[PDB]
RNA sequence: GCUUGAGUCUCGUAGAGGGGGGUAGAAUUCCAGGUGUAGCGGUGAAAUGCGUAGAGAUCUGGAGGAAUACCGGUGGCGAAGGCGGCCCCCUGGACGAAGACUGACGCUCAGGUGCGAAAGCGUGGGGAGCAAACAGGAUUAGAUACCCUGGUAGUCCACGCCGUAAACGAUGUCGACUUGGAGGUUGUGCCCUUGAGGCGUGGCUUCCGGAGCUAACGCGUUAAGUCGACCGCCUGGGGAGUA
């Protein structure tokens, strides 16, 4: 959520195929959704997550 | 002829048409079949009819490989597609992997105006 | 997306596609660039999601 | 003199070079008088997309304290460089000191 | 906006002490050394017109406060734009 | 003189606020090559178009431009126009908590000045997609259209111009007072937290409604209620926002 290293929780928070989880799922509050957003896609740039399931 | 004996079933599943292309896991095709040249030119060739006649019809022709393992890979929407893949089954195939690979953009070019029918 | 095959199975049967994919996403970007129908589809499609 | 947190790829084939690397970029940091708080050498891991092919790469996490000019200087060596493949620099978040 | 050592270095000159942050003389001095610090960064950029929607409002608050101090006392207002070097 | 208006300082918070620079991943097009073969594309149906000089499909490698899926939300920020990958640099504002300071420094504003979507214009670049004009095919009684296949300016960048929009909450700005309910978003204090805690206090915002107002429709503490300050504008339709 405020980290982006810990991709554990980070791919909770993500879908099969790379996609971030609407907030309207999961609970997780409006700041944490951005900030969990934003840190996937730091995460996606590293290489850490994959951007889509078919690269 | 020359064996393969697995491969990937590329079918490609538009509005208008589907066409399906039997390849190898290389990604040479080995041979395809569309529904517009299976007959039915026209407001019949986007049906899932006609996807499992071109699909069958795609079965044949290559009977000289002696495929039995094959991934599927599904682009487009269509009428077809669904229907396609029976098809393949009802044609002794082991279907394997069946992935939809419909390019999506990530917000990229513009799509066409079109269509005030 | 991609479903292996199962050792005793006849209909791998992938709900795959269905979660994501074919019914909005593709039908969506068929047709223009606007910045404008898209605020008021938004915005009565979130008008009409009421009790 | 503010925070920041460089990671930065490394190509495998030069992953021998990569503490001698580590050393004179914090040797970099050490000529303007910033201080380095953690440094992590997360080894040669799975890439989730290939890039250049290239899968499995060497990653650095470094959490440098530092003036603005020698992290500049050392982004424009991560540019010329072809060791290193993506960088990132980022935020203050003021100094951290953990794992993960 | 500006450093708060630099914020603390103005109230220190032109307050009667530290602690009279909000006398005229050092609100006066405060925007005057962000009005020149941003003539540094629009001399680049000159562009950015929201920053100097914000510029504007600083020049126009100096303003309305040398009217003040002008018509309150007139030998704080000629030492103080003196010590400043604004009026031209 | 004084602090209840206005402002300054301390500490934080959230944010697609702005400007400059870099980078990333999907996708479209093009080019080169492998496999492979008779169609592809398109439509209500067709044809023009592309295709045995090997298309379409498929795999590999490359180039280039634009836009940035998911998050994404009657969510946020901005005076308005508007602003959506990620990272850095420069920068504007807002809000909150306690305390300190100045001490009416305020409100509005004709002329004036600035900012101001899109299209358009000038000079120089760029040009993948889309696409006015244009061309062809259809449809039709006709079709200078809708539909199809192509397609140039333009859209993109730098600097300058233009100066307008259903530039719209068709609602000027600032301040005060006047029953409520359900939310959203962003602060924060207190109290067994002993949940998916409780109780308060601010900022912005959405829906419904009370009195009141309103021609009605509706507005309804974010007023179109009850008042005050200053500005802008109206005076039958057309002619005419024209000469």
């Amino acid at each position: 959520e405020i980290d982006y290293k810990d991709i554990a929780t980070l791919k909770n928070y993500i879908t099969e195929s790379g996609k971030i989880v609407p907030s309207r799922i999961t609970g997780t509050r409006a700041k944490y959704q951005r900030q969990l957003a934003r840190a996937i896609k730091r995460a996606r740039y590293l290489s850490l997550l994959p951007y889509t399931d078919r690269h | 002829r020359k064996q393969v004996s697995d491969g990937v079933a590329h079918i490609h599943a538009s509005f208008n048409n589907t066409i399906v292309t039997i390849t190898d896991r290389q990604g040479n095709a080995l041979g395809w079949a569309t529904a517009g040249g299976s007959g039915f030119r026209g407001s019949r060739k986007s049906t899932p009819f006609a996807a499992q006649v071109a699909a069958e019809r795609c079965a044949d022709a290559v009977k000289e490989y002696g495929i039995k393992n094959l991934e599927v890979m599904v682009k487009g929407p269509g009428p077809g597609r669904e229907s396609t893949i029976r098809a393949l089954n009802a044609a002794g195939f082991r279907i394997t992997n069946i992935t939809d690979v419909t390019p999506i953009p990530h917000n990229g070019c513009r799509p066409p105006k079109k269509r005030r029918v | 997306i991609k479903v292996r095959e199962n050792e005793p199975f006849d209909v791998a049967l992938r709900r795959f596609k269905r979660s994501c994919e074919k019914a909005g996403v593709l039908a969506e970007v068929r047709r223009r660039e606007f910045y404008e129908k898209p605020t008021t589809e938004r915005k009565r499609a979130k008008a009409s999601a009421v009790k | 003199m503010r925070h920041y947190e460089i990671v930065f790829m490394v190509h495998p084939d030069q992953s021998e070079q990569v503490p001698g690397m580590i050393e004179r970029y914090t040797a970099a940091i050490t000529g303007a008088e910033g201080k380095i708080h953690r440094l992590e050498d997360w080894g040669r891991r799975q890439l989730a997309y290939p890039i250049n092919k290239l899968h499995k790469a060497h990653y650095v996490l470094m959490n440098v304290e530092a003036p603005q000019e020698v992290i500049d200087e050392l982004e424009t060596t991560f540019r010329f460089n072809d060791a290193v493949i993506r960088s990132m620099v980022m935020r203050t978040k003021h100094a951290v000191t953990e794992a993960s | 906006s500006l450093s708060t050592e630099a914020t603390a270095k103005i109230v220190s000159e032109f307050g009667r002490d530290a602690n009279d942050t909000g006398s005229t003389e050092v609100q006066v001095a405060l925007l005057t050394a962000q009005i020149n610090h941003l003539q540094g960064h629009f001399a680049e950029h000159k562009k950015d017109h929201h920053s100097r929607r914000g510029l504007l409002r600083m020049v126009s608050q100096r303003r309305k406060l040398l009217d003040y101090l002008k018509r309150k006392d007139v030998a704080r207002y000629t030492q103080l734009i003196e010590r400043l070097g604004l009026r031209r």
